[PDB]
């Protein structure tokens, strides 16, 4: 009856509720598909990792997905779509669940630093019935670079083949430009590794 | 997949799927038909309970879900390894497939159609009403963001409803622009020029070239900003202010068409610092075909 | 000695449970007006929607939803088997180990510190902190459990029960992150796998928190202010058993049409689809419970709540599977309309379910016989209908309208509207849920005043021995 049993209750629970993470979760770490990284791609530039954090702490993913589904209409309207390939180095992956505006994941090179500047400055500026906040700070913040040798350390741990020359300097690379100039960085690269491979 | 992963999760699925089944006819066991009450032994706080019957439509719905799992895991991907058994689909179903599909119809059905227009110069397929709606419907969808919804621009950014052209505006100049995409470069004259120089030409800019009026004492030395204009501007942007399109170097003769503003201040800051615009290249993106109408669309605009 | 049930906490967490609601549905109105109208952004880092969206995310349900949860179980685990909450200090450590949680999302996350993992979004050291509480918290409930009188567990416990020991593995797992500094961590997956591992994490947070967690709410206040037997044992059994093992597999019907396998996709859907029945057997459960007693409905609002709690919740553990089947994920993913399912599921079931059981165990805590006014319980119930009818609506209007405009094609193949002609679309249905959400919020405030009256009542307060 296991209802007067507070351990076998417990181990049954444990049990019942494991089955769908082991069967969902494990066999992804063995897949081929969505573990290769799509042909050319290399890992994201001491700029753009330092970009896409702050595309992170900006909550930029509340607003827009990272991720083209495999309809006629998303590819018109986006490009190709979406590949397991293309975010196998995103630690954390930023596929949204929202698209308050368009879909980022091949704003590519779609648009000019120039007009990314001004549209994070103040997006109803150059796109008057705009819902996005705006981001003028990104302009007032300077990178300093001190813990991009840090963060590429920890994501080669963790996977990302950062070359030796890579975290070398990557401070350097990253230093004195500001947080606007790489959200743009970050934003130039969306993309683009499939469509050059 | 290898295909231990393929029967790892073929086996824990059709195993939950088995495993509910039993739950679910396992409890069902001495039932009492329908809803007959009295309670059970034991209460809780107050809280007591029936020794109820599973409802006999729940209990289905149950059993359809379970069954349609069933049914959909045998049509497709799902089961481990397992490629659908879905006809129409040669190979079995992936969200790919269906893509693949899906376009490949698209270009049997829209083909036609872009092909009748990829046949015609541009601007035959300018006079052509049909074209044109699907032209300004390419337009709202890709370029309306930077060159705005009514074509007719904003500041940094060109109308292209207007007879004013930084490249040319003859149908293959129009083209270009769009399918190989177009770097302006105004070079920066403030080190250059000093200061002073900055002031003068862009006076002589906007009163002499551009024919508009100079804000109250601004002492500038027009015959400076003359000669400054025609030693260094002229060669790019035509003495007279005609402007090159050979270059992208707009005409000067008249604010009309200018992307960064009319005002000294503004003449002074591109003059100053220089200016890079950049129409970025749609023969990625587009492709030839959308392209082709695209061009086809802006030259449409101005007549 | 100690036979007197520890009230102790439990008047904690449900004073606290007041306050984040309405911190939480304030945010919640605040951020849905910035989406109206941007100006609220107010160009501050701190005050932009990108910030605070997972402040309301955080604030509502691991702050509102959460200390609902701890005043509930607190308080339903120790009636429900007849003894003193195991370690009373131990639960004095989970309000403030708790509250803490909470104070330092609300500094964290508008100061940027994010992990970006949808409902996980706090930093390393607060994972670390949660844990703690959690684990905590476990060994307070089952220890409760442990050392009970009657022989059986009454079946409200067995969601409580799993709600904690399953979002513990969910946490802890989705949250294995390297530190790089202090306020900073890299997640250990990425790409496909990441996205799985989140909405394994993602699904199963609202499956067993405000799911199963809920329903062990719902199985104490139900039958308890209704003050009749719970209709079949039995559905119970099955209901939970079911409820417990297929939720998990409901991962993927996030990810659909996504990068993540097909496989995978399908595995989702399908027991997206079979948890119908299970999560059904709730609301089956819970209202024929009510069966010749809806006379009272009328009279009392407290069971008016409860009750079209489980209304809601039928309809949102129904529009959940149909949006899991891919043809509709394919036209409601990214939309406002998942959204709506949201408030649906969050407005009208979870907080209309634990406002009602606080309504119920409040004065009780208070060493006091009812509430201050019980026209205001139903003036509420007004509000809080109303609110979540509207919002529900004007993003039904709004998801349709977006997923239809995005992929709507010509005569001629080409697409149909641009991104922003589907924005402008959508500003009333911005607008609409504004007010919904303020009407709500309304009745957050009409709970506030009406709790607050009725704590002023008595002082030595701890009515409640056998
Ligand atoms: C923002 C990144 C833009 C995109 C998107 C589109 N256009 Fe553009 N265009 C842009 C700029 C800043 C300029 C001026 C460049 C310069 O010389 O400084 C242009 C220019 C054009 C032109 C040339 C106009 C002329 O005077 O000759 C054309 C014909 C043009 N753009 C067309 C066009 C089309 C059809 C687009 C959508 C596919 C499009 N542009 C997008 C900026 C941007
Ligand atoms: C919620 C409101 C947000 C926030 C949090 C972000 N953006 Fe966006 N964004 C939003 C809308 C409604 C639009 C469409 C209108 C417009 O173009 O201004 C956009 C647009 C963008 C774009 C252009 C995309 C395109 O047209 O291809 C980009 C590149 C963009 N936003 C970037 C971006 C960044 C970096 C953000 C975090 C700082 C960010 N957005 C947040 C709505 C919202
Ligand atoms: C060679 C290349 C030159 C030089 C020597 C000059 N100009 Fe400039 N100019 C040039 C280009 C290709 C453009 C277009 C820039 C762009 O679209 O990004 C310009 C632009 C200007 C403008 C702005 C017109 C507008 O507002 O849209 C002005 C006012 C201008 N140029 C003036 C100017 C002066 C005063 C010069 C001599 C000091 C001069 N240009 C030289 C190309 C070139
Ligand atoms: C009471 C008034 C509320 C209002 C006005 C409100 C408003 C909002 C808004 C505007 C968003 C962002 C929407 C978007 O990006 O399109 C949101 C997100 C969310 N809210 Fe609320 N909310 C309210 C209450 C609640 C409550 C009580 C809960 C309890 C669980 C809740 C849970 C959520 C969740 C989980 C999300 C994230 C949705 C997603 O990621 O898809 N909200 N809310
Ligand atoms: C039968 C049970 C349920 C199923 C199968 C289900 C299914 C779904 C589906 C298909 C989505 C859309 C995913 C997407 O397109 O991005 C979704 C979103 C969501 N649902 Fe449910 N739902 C169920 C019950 C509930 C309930 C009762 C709640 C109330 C708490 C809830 C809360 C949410 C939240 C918070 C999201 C958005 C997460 C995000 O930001 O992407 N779900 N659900
Ligand atoms: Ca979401
Ligand atoms: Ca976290
Ligand atoms: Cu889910």
């Amino acid at each position: 009856k296991l209802e007067k049993n507070v351990g076998l209750l417990t181990l049954f629970m444990i049990l019942a509720v494991s089955i769908g993470g082991l069967t969902q979760i494990v066999p992804l770490f063995f897949q081929d598909s969505v573990n290769e990284p799509v042909e050319g791609m290399k890992p994201y530039t001491a700029l753009q990792l330092e970009g896409r954090d702050l595309y992170i702490r900006e909550g930029c993913v509340g607003c827009h997905s990272q991720m083209i589904r495999p309809f006629r209409a998303e590819t018109e309207r986006y490009g190709h779509y979406s590949v397991a390939g293309e975010s196998v180095y995103d630690h954390p992956f930023l596929w949204g669940s929202k698209r308050t505006g368009p879909d980022l994941a091949r704003v590519g090179g779609r648009y000019s630093d120039d007009w990314h500047r001004a549209h994070l400055y103040n997006p109803r500026n150059v796109v008057p019935e705009s819902k996005m906040p705006s981001y003028p700070w990104l302009v007032e913040n300077t990178l300093d670079g001190k813990d991009t040798a840090k963060k590429m350390s920890a994501l080669r741990m963790l996977g990302v083949p950062y070359t030796e020359e890579d975290i070398a300097g990557a401070r350097d690379s990253v230093n004195g430009k500001t947080e606007m100039d790489a959200m743009v960085a970050y934003l130039q690269v969306l993309g683009t590794a499939l469509t050059n491979k | 997949m290898s295909t231990f992963w393929s029967g790892y999760i073929a086996l824990l699925t059709l195993g939950t799927i088995v495993a509910l089944f039993w739950l679910i006819f396992a409890t069902r066991k001495g039932e009492s038909a329908g809803t007959t009450d009295q309670t059970m032994g034991h209460a809780f706080d107050g809280i007591e309970e029936y020794d109820n019957p599973l409802p006999r439509w729940w209990f289905l719905l149950f059993i359809g879900t379970l069954v349609f799992g069933i049914l959909y895991l045998v049509l497709y991907p799902g089961l481990g390894n397992w490629k659908g058994v879905l006809p129409g689909y040669e190979g079995g179903w992936t969200q790919e497939k269906q893509w693949e599909r899906e376009v490949a119809q698209a270009d049997e059905k829209y083909g036609p159609i872009f092909a009748k227009y990829a046949a015609m110069s541009v601007e035959e397929v300018a006079q052509d009403p049909q074209a044109v709606k699907m032209g300004a419907r390419l337009f709202a969808n890709y370029c309306s963001i930077c060159h705005g919804s009514d074509a007719k621009g904003s500041l940094g950014f060109p109308n292209l409803a207007d007879q004013d052209w930084r490249w040319g505006g003859d149908a293959a100049s129009i083209k270009t622009s769009i399918l190989n995409g177009r770097i302006a470069a105004m070079p920066a004259w403030g080190q250059a020029i000093g200061e002073e120089g900055v002031k003068n030409v862009a006076a002589f800019v906007r009163k002499d070239l551009a024919g508009l009026p100079l804000p109250e004492g601004t002492d500038a030395d027009l015959s400076a900003g003359k000669n400054v204009y025609a030693q260094t501007c002229a060669v790019c942007h035509g003495q007279g202010g005609e402007g090159m399109a050979a270059l992208g170097a707009p005409k000067l003769n008249s604010a009309a068409g200018w992307i960064y503003g009319s005002s000294l201040g503004q003449l002074q800051q591109t003059i100053r610092h220089g200016r890079n615009g950049q129409m970025p290249a749609q023969q990625q993106y587009l492709g030839d075909d959308k392209v082709h109408l695209l061009a086809a669309y802006v030259y449409s605009l101005s007549q | 000695t100690s036979t007197a049930y520890s009230y102790k906490v439990v008047r904690q967490f449900a004073i606290m449970t007041v306050v984040w609601g309405i911190v939480g549905m304030g945010l919640g109105v605040f951020i849905a007006a910035q989406l109206a109208w941007p100006f609220l952004n107010f160009d501050l880092p701190w005050t932009s929607f990108g910030r605070l969206r997972p402040l309301h995310t955080n604030a509502v349900i691991f702050a509102f939803g959460g200390c609902a949860l701890f005043a509930t179980s607190y308080y339903s685990v120790q009636r429900t088997c007849q003894t003193t909450l195991f370690a009373p200090k131990l639960a004095a450590f989970t309000f403030w180990g708790w509250q803490l949680v909470i104070l330092l999302a609300a500094i964290s996350l508008p100061l940027g510190f994010t992990s970006s993992k949808e409902y996980a979004e706090l930093e390393w050291p607060i994972d670390i902190l949660i844990t703690i509480v959690w684990v905590a918290y476990a060994v307070v409930f089952f220890g409760t459990l442990a050392k009970r009188k009657v022989k059986h567990i009454y079946v409200g416990n067995w969601f409580f029960g799993a709600f904690i020991l399953t979002v513990a593995i969910l946490h802890v797992v989705n949250n294995l992150e390297i530190p790089v500094t202090a306020m900073k961590s890299y997640s250990l997956y990425a790409g496909a796998t990441d996205a799985m591992v989140q909405w394994w994490y993602g699904h199963n947070a609202v499956g067993f928190f405000l799911t199963a967690g809920f329903l062990g709410i719902m199985y104490y206040f139900v039958p308890k202010q209704a003050e009749r037997p719970v209709y079949s044992y039995r559905l119970s059994i099955v209901h939970f058993w079911a409820l417990i093992t297929v939720y998990i597999w409901a991962g993927p019907h996030h990810l659909h049409y996504t990068a993540l396998p097909d496989w995978a996709q399908s595995l989702g859907m399908v027991m997206s689809l079979i948890l119908l029945a299970p999560s059904w057997g709730g609301m089956i459960n819970g209202m024929m419970t009510l069966s010749g007693a809806w006379h009272k409905l009328r009279s009392d609002p407290i069971l008016r709540f409860l009750v079209v709690s489980l209304a809601f919740y039928g309809m949102s553990t129904f529009e959940g599977p149909m949006m899991a089947i891919k043809t509709v994920n394919a036209l409601s993913h990214y939309t406002d309309w998942t959204i709506g399912h949201v408030h649906a599921g969050a407005l009208g079931w979870v907080a209309m379910v634990s406002i009602g059981a606080l309504y119920h165990l409040v004065p009780k805590v208070f060493g006091r016989e009812q509430m201050h006014s019980i026209g205001l319980i139903n003036t509420h119930f007004w509000l809080a209908t109303i609110g979540t009818v509207l919002y529900i609506a004007s993003m039904w209007v709004n998801g349709i309208a977006q997923g239809l405009m995005w992929r709507a094609i010509n005569d001629d193949g080409t697409l149909t509207y641009s991104f922003v002609e589907s924005l402008e679309a959508s500003h009333p249905g911005f607008v609409v849920r504004m007010i919904g959400g303020a009407i709500f919020f309304a009745g957050m405030l009409v709970m506030a005043y009406n709790t607050w009256r009725t704590v002023q009542a008595a002082k030595p307060a701890e009515y409640d021995a056998a």
